[PDB]
């Protein structure tokens, strides 16, 4: 009874797929108006033709409804390629994993591309509640001009002033990559190249001073300059592998898709190809569906800029040596 | 070695001059020249810069965009997944300056936000410590939002009204300017959007003596000019929309930047087409940054921190009976008014 949709699983040198072809061939989406027909296509050629060339070919033959995304990249410039092709086929592409995942804000008003993973400003926010949580209310904060650079000034600014606690907020630094200033608890914010530079300073750092910095400076994880007892804000990639996101995207598409048929009575016909084009109102309404998805309890809803609106993120401290120290559901913090 | 430098232009008249003007450049290394048109579907305009670009080892592709629907963004994103430097020659949307996006892009154009730059000068030479900033709820609106707000920091002056784009019926914004005593109003809309405000104001009488309209280049033209309001003040980019000169221009730039890197050491070859070539190319941001940090066919040609063209000159123009008039011209700094007296709405 339940019409069965395409959806197009591509992990790009992302093992392995049996573990994600049997995770989720035992989930029942029967109970839902719609139910998903799987193909996965495993690549190992990570470029701009190659990942478009698959795409496009892939639609052509079979009927592609949704697209799911796993890399094991650290290229950003992978998520914005997918962006871009979300948006001139108006095809849903979930980035689960890798550079599909390097969070991209401010990306095309057409598009369907979401990402698994989190805002500058939320990062933000559980900066300043574990600071909330261990009663560090004077703190500084130095940034470069790097891009969502005050959108993170802001959001910190912003939670504190609409407060009544005594937050003590010393010096706003912006750097250009150079002046001396002393706070016991600061929030760097720039790149992970920029970030050893500024770094490289007094080796201000290793005494009684804690820094606080995101995943734009943690970088990869498993990958001199960086101090000992950063902490930082991270997405779970640790205890919430490939299969299990596989899956969660699987289950996003085809709720989507099933809302959508149990209120409108239909959902849009797949793309004919990417050559052609002629023959906008059906993109939007599953873009619709697409971001408000309630599946297990769990709530899996995104932002209408990309992100998820409530990430697994974990807080986790710097041996070699990232560890996890801290979880972050809804809004408190489990340390 | 061959250098080769890749070009994305309007028609075959245009390619010709890119490659006239690598001729009259190569006066150790030898640049050729390899040219296509746009490809109406960006799709396969992402797959013709794999093919006929990076297929050649580009060390640099420009860009032009025709006078709409063709972006670079087709190919800023896909030579942006290693990092040969993209040079855009006519593009302006800001979005283009946003480096967490847009990895390895150049301008020799003025984004439209930097029009910003310029009504600030104006209120320091009228004395408008009091505006209206009417914008769209738009990446380029707000960018112009964002500049002009930054500039105006040294925001009590700047009052915002957003309103979101392909909004036909603008009364309710424009009657909250009446509310808010309006009289100088700055906008930024495209030009199907500044059309609609413009006759939302020519029907509650906002067009007339005591206010002024102050405007940036894309709401004086096209069809946004023939319901413009008679008085308003616009701006317009000089050597804008010449896509000879910017060809020239840029060519001479990475000419002496291909110079400069070569005096460099280390310097390796960009990659040799797009499937198999999964890694970046390692002398990739240095040669940006080599591009980023001379006098030119369409003026002192150098950049911002973004790769945004600094030093640019606009026509001030002013809307008289019905036709665009050049009152002045914005040296780069200071503003110049030329021998013709300017006509404020309503006289």
């Amino acid at each position: 009874s339940p019409p069965s949709i395409g959806i197009a699983v591509i992990l790009v040198g992302t093992s392995d797929e049996v573990a994600i072809k049997d995770a989720h061939e035992k989930d029942d989406f029967h109970h839902l108006s719609v139910v998903p027909r799987v193909e996965l296509v495993a690549m190992n050629e990570t470029d701009p033709k190659s990942i478009i060339t698959r795409i496009c070919d892939l639609m052509s033959d079979r009927k592609i409804q949704g697209v799911v995304f796993a890399d094991d990249t650290d290229q950003e410039a992978i998520a914005q390629i997918l962006d871009f092709i979300s948006a001139q086929t108006l095809t849903p592409i979930l980035g689960i994993h890798g550079g599909s995942s390097m969070i991209m804000a401010d990306k095309d008003e057409s598009s369907m591309f979401f990402q698994f993973g989190p805002s500058i400003e939320q990062q933000a926010s559980v900066m300043l509640n574990i600071m909330e949580e261990y009663d560090w209310y004077i703190f500084s904060i130095v940034t470069t001009y790097f891009p969502g650079y005050q959108d993170f000034v802001n959001k910190i600014r912003s939670t504190i002033e609409n407060s009544f606690v005594g937050w003590e907020l010393e010096e706003v630094l912006l750097l250009d990559m150079l002046k001396k200033l002393q706070s016991p608890i600061i929030l760097l914010y720039c790149t992970k190249e920029e970030a050893t530079y500024i770094f490289e300073v007094a080796n201000l750092t290793g005494y009684g001073y804690t820094w606080i910095v995101p995943s734009l400076v943690a970088g990869d994880t498993d990958t001199s300059e960086f101090p000992t007892g950063l902490i930082s804000v991270s997405y779970d990639e640790w205890d919430y592998g490939l299969p299990a996101r596989v899956r969660d995207g699987i289950a996003i598409i085809t709720t989507a898709a099933s809302d959508m048929l149990s209120e409108h009575s239909f959902i849009p016909e797949p793309k004919s190809s990417c050559y052609n084009t002629h023959e906008i109102y059906q993109s939007n309404m599953l873009n619709r569906y697409l971001i408000n998805v309630t599946f297990e309890g769990r709530d899996l809803s995104f932002s209408e800029d990309g992100y998820q609106m409530h990430p697994k993120l974990v807080i986790i401290l710097l041996e070699r040596k990232w560890e996890r120290v801290g979880k972050w559901k809804d809004k408190s913090l489990q340390m | 070695k061959i250098v080769n430098i890749g070009a994305v232009l309007s028609t075959k008249k245009h390619e010709q001059i890119f490659r006239e003007a690598v001729n009259q450049a190569n006066k150790k290394i030898q640049l050729q020249a390899t040219s296509v048109t746009h490809r109406p579907n960006a799709i396969q305009m992402a797959l013709s810069v794999c093919e006929d670009l990076i297929s050649s080892q580009v060390y640099a592709i420009l860009v032009s965009h025709p006078p709409d629907h063709l972006t670079p963004t087709p190919i800023s994103y896909t030579a942006g997944f290693y990092r040969i430097p993209v040079i855009g020659l006519t593009t302006r949307m800001s979005i283009y300056s946003d480096k967490s996006i847009h990895l390895s892009f150049l301008r020799t154009v003025p984004p439209y936000s930097h029009q910003a730059l310029v009504w600030f000068e104006m209120m320091r030479l009228f004395n408008w410590n009091h505006v209206i900033l009417i914008v769209s709820d738009d990446h380029e609106g707000r960018a112009a939002q964002k500049k002009l707000e930054t500039l105006l920091e040294g925001p009590k002056a700047d009052k915002v009204l957003q309103f979101e784009p392909g909004t036909k019926n603008l009364t309710a914004l424009l009657l909250e300017a009446k509310e808010l005593e309006a009289r100088v109003i700055i906008l930024s809309a495209s030009e199907d959007d500044a059309t609609a405000v413009y006759k939302s104001a020519a029907m509650l009488d906002m067009t007339g003596a005591g206010y002024v309209w102050l405007v940036g280049e894309r709401e004086i033209s096209g069809s946004a000019l023939r319901y413009a309001p008679d008085g308003i003040i616009g701006l317009q980019l000089i050597n804008g929309k010449n896509e000879s000169a910017h060809i020239s221009d840029a060519v001479a730039v990475v000419a002496q930047a291909i110079h400069e890197l070569f005096e460099m050491e280390n310097i390796t070859d960009p990659p040799r087409g797009c499937v198999g070539n999964t890694n970046i190319w390692k002398t990739g941001p240095l040669f940006k940054r080599v591009l980023m940090s001379p006098d030119g066919v369409t003026g002192r040609i150098e950049f911002n921190e973004d790769g945004d063209r600094k030093f640019a000159q606009y026509s001030i123009m002013n809307l008289q009976n019905r036709k665009l008039v050049q009152v002045g011209i914005f040296n780069g700094s200071y503003i110049i008014q030329n021998d013709r007296k300017i006509i404020w709405p309503g006289g």
